[PDB]
């Protein structure tokens, strides 16, 4: 077995150890997004209809 | 041991990272092929699509899924949406505004809406709209 | 070691995978959103004319009575139907009256798109306000019509009415 | 042909639309028609009423 | 300008006060015009009806 | 303070962001509906702006 700690150097856990921390996964996933925002809008208008008509 | 450790956190957040822009743009365009589960993606879209159509105050009077569509594109089957809620202008305006900022791939198209009354004495919108989300092939 | 190392030599695969893919969906997407303002276009506004001023290959049918304009119109989308829906009024419209107009709509008989809901009398309650001079009654409709393989239209076909001030 | 659902007038409630000159009051009725060992038709047989624009 | 409500006929009773001289009915109404790329007013448009004394 | 000034709240309705209503920052905009008096709806705003 390995004890309270192990023995002394430290045994084996920097390659128990290393290539642990951790399972990694690594879990390539769950982003999440700004999305992105469009933009608006031209006029300036113009008349015919509707200064008569009003 | 423990800098291939680094190397797993850092890709998982890559991966993260992609799930979260990968997948909006498979809503613009639509993206990749896949690896797509979308399994665990569709049920939550209209889930989503309930909750927004609630806090816009609308009455969801029905979801409709599609079919695939089997020739609609090499790399993906595409599948739309038929959502069918009632409201305000300013209230479906505003549902499709929030559907249209989703994190999800809810690219909605073809809109309509009208009158649901039919004597016209009070002012009600029932509104279609259709909204499609693109799985693999 | 070996197997989170390999663990990882397929999540930055993956990551690798993706980040490629992404930079061709941004472009082939960009395209896509300048085809759909390339199908909106012979359609819409700036497309026909002859300097960049409204009403452009835009709205259809106007019709007033010296109280109320009965127009008949279509826009690109939930968008500018919503831009000009705005830049007028918003109401809760109440009892309304039905009359012979109304049914030569129905008829026909008075030249019109069908399309169309029909209607021009009521009692109206204001929502929401842009316009001091213009007391819209509701969007009374809105359809897009998308068109066939002969060609598009692609746009928000609607029908608005509306009594002005004065 | 009297496979055919009758009618012709009523009052109709836009739920769907594509042609904005064209207010079909719905596929009144549709029948898959499958023929005998003299010939097939096997196409769908049906009935519409539709009032135009204008 | 009918933007305004309408009406002047009604009974009225007090609540808050300022001019002696003055029985305001209430602010019939109050829209904020925003105008458009053609122009501004931005302001309050607003109608109100007001019984002096005397 | 919808609450406290003795108005009817009748409708909150969020929006959308304004993705193109600036370079550094989405704005949310919120569309709120009450009803009462106009001292409380004076006092309803006066309050917002006091937040």
């Amino acid at each position: 077995c390995e004890e309270p700690p192990a023995p002394a150097p430290p045994p084996a856990k920097p390659k128990a150890a290393a290539a642990v921390p951790v399972k990694a996964a690594p879990t390539e996933t769950g982003a999440q997004a700004a999305p992105s925002y469009s933009y608006v809008y031209n006029p300036v208008g113009k008349r015919d209809p509707f200064r008569s008509p009003i | 041991l423990d800098l291939e450790l680094a190397d797993k956190s850092e890709i998982a957040q890559n991966l993260n990272e992609r799930r979260r822009e990968m997948d909006v743009l498979e809503q613009k365009l639509s993206e990749a092929l896949t690896e797509l589960p979308e399994q665990r993606d569709i049920e939550e879209l209209l889930a989503q699509i309930n909750d927004i159509g609630k806090k816009s105050g609308l009455e969801l009077s029905s979801v409709t899924p599609g079919k695939e569509s089997v020739g609609g594109g090499e790399f993906f089957a595409r599948i739309p949406i038929k959502m069918t809620v009632s409201g305000n202008y300013h209230e479906i305006a505003l549902f499709l505004q929030e559907m249209a900022n989703m994190r999800r791939i809810v690219n909605v198209n073809n809109i309509k809406f009208d009158s649901a009354k039919l004597k016209n004495e009070k002012v009600v919108l029932q509104s279609e709209f259709q909204a499609t989300t693109f799985r693999f092939v | 070691t070996k197997a989170r190392i390999a663990e990882l030599e397929k999540i930055i695969g993956e990551v690798k995978n993706i980040n490629t893919r992404k930079a061709e969906v941004e472009k082939k997407l960009a395209v896509l959103d300048a085809l759909r303002k390339g199908r909106s276009g012979p359609v819409r506004m700036m497309d026909a004319l002859a300097s960049a001023t409204p009403k452009k290959v835009w709205v259809k049918t106007f019709s007033e009575n010296n109280n109320a304009v009965s127009i008949d119109g279509s826009a690109v989308s939930h968008d500018e139907v919503a831009e000009f829906m705005r830049g007028l009024n918003g109401v809760v419209w109440t009892p309304k009256g039905m009359g012979r107009l109304v049914d030569r709509r129905r008829d026909s008989k008075t030249a019109r798109v069908e399309m169309l809901t029909s209607d021009a009398t009521i009692e109206e309650f204001p929502e929401a306000q842009v316009s001091p001079f213009f007391k819209n009654i509701d969007l009374q409709t809105a359809k897009q019509v998308g068109g066939a393989q002969v060609g598009v239209p692609i746009l928000v076909e609607f029908k608005i009415t509306m009594t002005s001030n004065y």
